[PDB]
RNA sequence: ACACAGUCGGUACGAAGUCGACAAGGUAGUUGAUGG
RNA sequence: UUGAUAUAAUUAUCGUACAAGCACUCAGCUAGUUAUUGAGAGACACUCACGAGCCCAAA
RNA sequence: AGGCGCGCAA
RNA sequence: GGACUCCUUAACUUAAACUGAGGAGUCAAGUAGGUACAAACCGUACAAGGAUUAAUUAUGUCCAAAAAAAA
RNA sequence: GAGAAGGGAAA
RNA sequence: UGCGUACAUUCCUUAAUAUCUGGAACGAUAGAUUAUGAUUAGGUAGUGGAACAAAAAAAAAAAAAAAA
């Protein structure tokens, strides 16, 4: 059985999300409070309360390399997607 | 060994006499034991704070050739009663009929399952209370004292004179059966029902 | 609302019967021509 | 609204049983004129 | 739909529309297939007609005896299982009518006999005794009061 | 909407005004008869049962036996037919009902074990 | 600053319990607590450590923000104060004959209006002190007239043995009066249901309770009588009368009319609309037998088929028609099962016992609350 | 379930060990689902009885 | 659909969700136009349903 | 309509006949219970 | 007719209020729309496919 | 082309 | 950043359905009964649904209004 | 016999 | 020494969806519905489950008893 639409403003008896704390105890206006994704309050947000923290940022910028577990290395050898015949390269 | 109990019987304000009961503690654990303490007063005030006890309790209806109800330690008057374990308590075994005179059983409200202090003994035969009521205990001696509890009753369970039990305690051939008992398997132990009811 | 019950029951009571004509349909005709379509449908090449 | 009586002690007529002559009405037959032609009041 | 002691019976016809072709009457069609005959052999006394309409919804009339206005029962078999029809088919075989008028509750007993010894009626016994309030009484003053001095002396 | 719009103007037929047509007022005024009808289909019990009380008592006094004893007595002989059933009796049955009274009083009415004649003495 | 407990009571002891009011649990446990406890062991066992207190149980009763939802638990209201009517003496019945010879009253299309007259007049009076079979009969009843007290008969609910259904001794052999008084001139009260009663003679109509697989045209018999009557006597039961029972024809099995039940409270948006349609069954009363002699219902019977006691109808003849059977004709299953029923009261719910008896009623047998 | 007999059966029986015993009513109960199994099996052969002499009166009226 | 709603871990798919089950009463007045006996009852049927006679038993 | 105008209930045929009908009647198809 | 019985509805409100706001009545119009984009994070968030693999943009 | 994931055991 | 009753308190004129605290009960968000009449008191084996059975809750027993005073 | 302090009126 | 009075999952008919009601049971060509199984089912805000909403489209409106 698929989801049943859940319309709102579809009579008292409906189980749709209600609408009654929304009109009344929620404020007005597009946003529903400041139009910003770090407010708290009067308080300061999280992060402006925690210091910066450079080496997280440029550790993030650093180029790396792709990891190879040698227990992957040994079962592709083992089912033979590499022959040990041979050097095996990064091709 | 059984138990044995004195009921103390005063009519109209004169000492009857003393009727003494052999209790079924054997057959009817529970049963027994509620009728001992509560002739005894050991377990002390109950829901309303009075004693669980026996004593200065009236027989609030007697019926002659039929039986004597008391036992009503709230009221006196047939709609009061609690047992030791509180208001009511499980019916045990219907083990023995109301098959001869002097018996005790234990009366009961319309609902199943309403034992209370409140009892009765038989003035005769009650073949058709089999099944109904449980048989506990029964007279050892105090046949003239029930004989004159009897005088005092009518057809409509009135009494001519207050019959009163004036003192109660206990002291420091059966009737016929329903069926015969056997063994039974029993996986669960007794023990076991209370610890879980304290949480093992 | 109203009108939708009324023009749902008047559906209701016409479109089940084979035969009709225009006049008689009135504003369900294109809604009826479908439908017997749709129920001749399955007799092409049987 | 209640009051100082009690609203459910209030009696209400009905019938202990049903039957068929419940709404049968009422009505004048024609009378005798002649009652001297019964032996009784002859 | 008995009376008489079993003698007269209420529903007198039903008549079941169907469609030879539409997947809403499969059940009904399976009805007709393993069920119908045993039915109508079991009640001989219903008059059990089918007809055929291919795009209508399928439905049961039924028909009983009177004019009570209550007679003349319709009942849609959509998309009803066998066993749900036959349902269907012995309740208004039970039935006098489709019961509009029957009320459950009231006095619960019909009866031609309201009473077999007589109704109650006032006599003079009873209205001399409804007047007992007039008749004067002993008062039972029990024992007499004495005087403080009465009993000094 | 609280009842379905046909169900309501079924149940506005026969009221007054515009209450018969008018949606608005007939939705209000069939919320209200509805109501009523359930409170009062809960209530109307103990109503039937003080009529066939009041019936009782008045068919005992007749014969000098109110209801209190006369209950009594019956539920004492171990009879127990109901308030409905005494009330028919009084009122259609009344011999039946008078050996029910008689019944109650032999056993309402005892006697003490030594009774005392005193009308000479 | 510390609050103290409340010691002394002013009631009863308290008692609380899970959820909120409503009817609940009631049978108590099985295994009652003693409230003593006769040993130390005991009473360290009374411990229950699942409720052992901790700074954090003392946190959770002291914060500040909002507890535990209060309709979880709840304090026990006070009990009930229930008569103890049982035990309930033994059955038996009374017949008291109060026939009245005055013509105006032995009018054969009957007065409309009993004759309180001479009812009150002979209630004074007593206080204060196939042809010539049919005759003889007459002058049965008309001796008893004059002497209503020498047709006093009272006798058992319960069978006797080789009584029957006298106290003591047989019935007298005179009782069989009671077998020729006509349907139109008797009257019954019987039980359709377990807490329903009738008034009914023949030819009545009854809406009673569904009585479960029965249709249209079936027999069916009613045995729990209370109070019978004629206009010469009446026997009045103790709860019942054990020679009468009621023979009556099932004419419907159907759903009585539409009901509209609606509740709801203004400003609050709450309300609940419902149509429903009740099962009844309609009875007529074919005939009110009382017999002195009638004999005991016949124990409940050991059906052949168990199938049907849970299938959604009886099997038909044919389908019966293949039941294998012993070379004494019962059948086979019967030695792997005899057929007993398992219960009390299924065989009489199922329609398969001799009457349909309810409880005030010796004989009958079912569970109650 | 028998759609083409229209035949449900639902047991819902209990022995109850107050009634009877632990044990005792273990056996009972066995016995009776026992009994329920064979008069199922008898009515299934009853029913392909049945089916077939119903099959050769619908086939002897189409002799007609 | 079965004889209830199952709640067991083995049944928590919506597989096993919906459907309606049948019983006669609930199926004789759903889909069915409500109709009041207010001002329809015949004056041979009384308030309770049972029969009602127009004239008296002598013609 | 006393009524937010509704709700639960709601009349019990005939003898309206008459060539009627145990113990007394003073013959009324009338009457029996009741001294301080 | 007569007996009993009952303080329209809705919203906010501690508050079941025509001294609070709207509405003569009725017809039609008239308000939780959509992730080729997001997701199940102790106040609730399903379901198929493949599986140490899985998906396949522009064209 | 690209995207996510890729045991911490043996 | 709720109302009233109860217990214990601070403020008030030992005032207020006043203000402010700590705990229980109801209302809020819980009908039908009692308390004379529109929340907060009493009482409930609290209202899924139907019905002409039954029960000692609070609380009553001269009438309005159901319910005792044989000889 | 009581804010019986809804009306009547009671020992 | 009594009685009145509010309360029935006594009877009959329905319902249970944030993983614990027997059911991890009995059936199984797609669940017929538990007969003395249990818990039970007042409810604002909030949350959740189910049943409708008579329409349209689709290349599935005749292998169907008896009658015609």
């Amino acid at each position: 059985k698929r989801k049943s639409k859940r319309r709102r403003g579809r009579g008292d008896k409906s189980n749709a999300k209600g609408i009654r704390w929304k009109h009344v105890h929620q404020q007005a206006g597009r946003y529903k409070g400041p139009r910003s994704r770090t407010f708290e309050g009067g308080k300061l947000p999280l992060y402006r309360r925690i210091p910066k923290w450079p080496d997280a940022w440029l550790a993030r910028q650093r180029k790396v390399l792709e990891p190879l577990n040698l227990a992957k290395l040994r079962t592709f050898i083992e089912s033979g997607r590499l022959d040990t015949r041979f050097t095996i390269t990064q091709r | 060994p059984n138990p044995l109990v004195h009921l103390d019987i005063s009519i109209g304000g004169r000492d009857a006499g003393r009727m003494v009961f052999q209790l079924f503690a054997d057959t009817h654990p529970i049963t027994a034991e509620n009728f001992r303490c509560l002739c005894t007063g050991e377990t002390g005030l109950g829901y309303w704070m009075r004693p669980r006890w026996y004593k200065s309790t009236p027989f609030h209806r007697i019926v002659p050739g039929f039986m004597c109800q008391g036992g009503d330690i709230h009221r006196g008057d047939g709609r009061g009663g609690e047992c030791i374990y509180g208001q009511f308590f499980r019916d045990e075994r219907f083990l023995y009929k109301h098959s001869k005179r002097g018996l005790l059983s234990m009366a009961k409200a319309r609902r199943q399952h309403t034992n209370n202090s409140q009892f009765f003994i038989t003035f005769d035969a009650c073949p058709w209370l089999d099944g109904e009521h449980v048989v506990f205990g029964q007279l050892q001696s105090g046949g003239e004292v029930l004989d004159q509890i009897e005088e005092q009753g009518t057809p409509g369970g009135w009494r001519k004179r207050p019959v009163e039990i004036w003192n109660c305690g206990e002291l420091l051939e059966r009737p016929e059966k329903l069926y015969e008992p056997s063994e039974q398997v029993i996986p669960i132990p007794d023990d076991v029902y209370i610890k879980a009811r304290r949480g093992f | 609302h109203t009108e939708s019950t009324r023009r749902k029951q008047q559906y209701a009571s016409i479109i089940g019967k084979q035969g009709l004509s225009k006049k008689r349909c009135g504003i369900h005709w294109p809604r009826y021509r479908r439908r017997h379509k749709a129920r001749r449908a399955t007799k092409h090449k049987a | 609204g209640g009051g100082p009586g009690r609203a459910l002690c209030t009696p209400t007529f009905h019938g202990l049983s049903d039957g068929p002559y419940r709404r049968l009405k009422f009505s004048l037959k024609p009378i005798r004129h002649d009652y001297r032609d019964v032996l009784v009041s002859a | 739909m008995a009376s008489r002691g079993g003698t007269l019976w209420h529903l007198k016809e039903v008549v079941i529309q169907y469609s030879a072709s539409g997947n809403s009457s499969q059940g009904l069609r399976f009805f007709f297939r393993h069920l119908l005959h045993r039915w109508k052999q079991r009640n001989p006394q219903v008059q059990v007609h089918t007809v055929e309409n291919k795009y209508e919804a399928p439905k049961a009339t039924f028909k009983y005896l009177g004019e009570r206005t209550d007679s003349r029962c319709e009942t849609p078999l959509k998309d009803l299982s066998p066993g749900q029809i036959e349902q269907i088919l012995d309740l208004h075989r039970n039935s006098k009518g489709d019961n509009r008028f029957l009320k459950h509750g009231g006095p619960r007993t019909w009866t031609e006999r309201r009473s077999i010894q007589g109704l109650w009626r006032p006599s003079l016994p009873s209205q001399l005794i409804a007047l007992k309030w007039f008749r004067r009484k002993r008062p039972p003053m029990r024992l007499p009061k004495y005087s403080p001095l009465s009993l000094s002396l | 909407m609280q009842i379905p719009r046909d169900v309501i103007f079924e149940v506005v037929r026969g009221f007054r005004g515009r209450s018969r047509n008018c949606i608005k007022i007939a939705r209000v005024r069939a919320m209200k008869a509805l109501l009523y009808s359930s409170i009062m289909r809960r209530q109307r019990q103990r109503r039937y049962r003080v009529f066939w009380i009041g019936r009782i008592n008045a068919a005992g006094r007749e014969w000098s036996f109110p209801y209190a004893w006369l209950a009594t007595s019956l539920w004492r002989q171990n009879i127990w037919l109901d308030r409905k059933m005494l009330a028919n009796l009084a009122e259609t049955e009344p011999a039946s009902f008078r050996a029910l009274v008689n019944e109650g009083k032999s056993v309402y009415f005892w006697n003490p074990d030594k009774v005392r004649d005193i009308q000479d003495l | 600053l510390q609050i103290y407990p409340q010691r002394r009571v002013i009631g009863h002891r308290i008692e609380i319990f899970r959820g909120k009011h409503r009817r609940r649990r009631m049978v108590p446990p099985r295994i009652p607590l003693h409230p003593l406890a006769a040993n130390t062991s005991e009473e360290t066992a009374s411990k229950d450590m699942n409720l052992f207190e901790t700074y954090r149980d003392l946190q959770l009763r002291w914060k500040k923000t909002c507890r535990q939802r209060k309709k979880k638990f709840n304090i026990a209201r006070k009990w009930r104060m229930p008569r103890n009517i049982r035990p309930l003496p033994d059955p038996s019945w009374t017949l008291v004959f109060h026939v009245n010879p005055r013509s105006g009253y032995r009018r054969g299309r009957g007065v409309c209006r009993d004759r309180r007259r001479e009812n009150l007049q002979g209630d004074q009076l007593e206080v204060r002190a196939a042809a010539l079979d049919a005759a003889i009969e007459e002058e049965n009843i008309l001796q008893i007239l004059r002497h209503p007290e020498k047709g006093r008969v009272e006798g058992s609910g319960r069978p006797r043995g080789a009584d029957g259904w006298g106290r003591d001794g047989p019935l007298p052999q005179w009782m069989q009066i009671l077998q020729r008084t006509p349907q139109e001139e008797l009257f019954c009260v019987m039980k359709s249901n377990v807490s329903t009663q009738h008034k009914v003679t023949a030819g009545d109509l009854i809406q009673a309770e569904k009585l479960h697989r029965k249709q249209a045209g079936d027999k069916v018999v009613f045995g729990t009588v209370m109070l019978v009557g004629s206009r010469d006597w009446t026997i009045i039961g103790k709860p019942t009368v054990p020679f009468a029972k009621v023979e009556a024809t099932v004419e419907e099995q159907t759903l009585a009319g539409e009901t509209l039940s609606f509740f709801y409270r203004k400003s609050r948006r709450v309300s609940r609309f419902r149509r429903i349609r009740h099962c009844v069954t309609m009875l007529r009363i074919d005939r009110i037998v009382v017999d002195p002699n009638m004999t005991v219902d016949p124990p409940a019977p050991k059906p052949d088929r168990l199938l049907d006691l849970w299938a959604n109808r009886w099997l038909y003849p044919d389908e019966l028609d293949g039941i294998k059977r012993n070379e004494s004709g019962e059948p086979v299953v019967s030695e792997i099962y005899d057929g007993r029923e398992h219960q009390k009261g299924s065989y009489q719910r199922r329609g398969l016992t001799a009457s349909y008896r309810w409880y005030p009623d010796p004989q009958s047998a079912h569970w109650r609350p | 379930r028998n759609h083409e007999r229209n035949f449900f059966v639902r047991c819902e029986c209990y022995f109850r060990v107050g009634t009877y015993g632990f044990q005792m009513a273990k056996d009972l109960a066995i016995r009776y689902r026992q009994r329920l199994e064979k008069e199922w099996e008898e009515l299934q052969e009853q029913w392909t009885k049945l089916d077939i002499l119903e099959a050769e009166q619908r086939a002897k009226y189409k002799e007609k | 659909i079965a004889d209830r709603v199952r709640t067991s871990w083995t049944y928590r798919h919506s597989r096993y969700s919906g459907g309606v089950r049948f019983s006669l009463p609930r199926f004789m007045v759903t889909k069915r136009t409500y109709l009041s006996t207010k001002f329809r009852r015949p004056s041979t049927v009384t308030k309770w349903g049972n029969p009602q006679y127009t004239l008296p038993s002598n013609v």
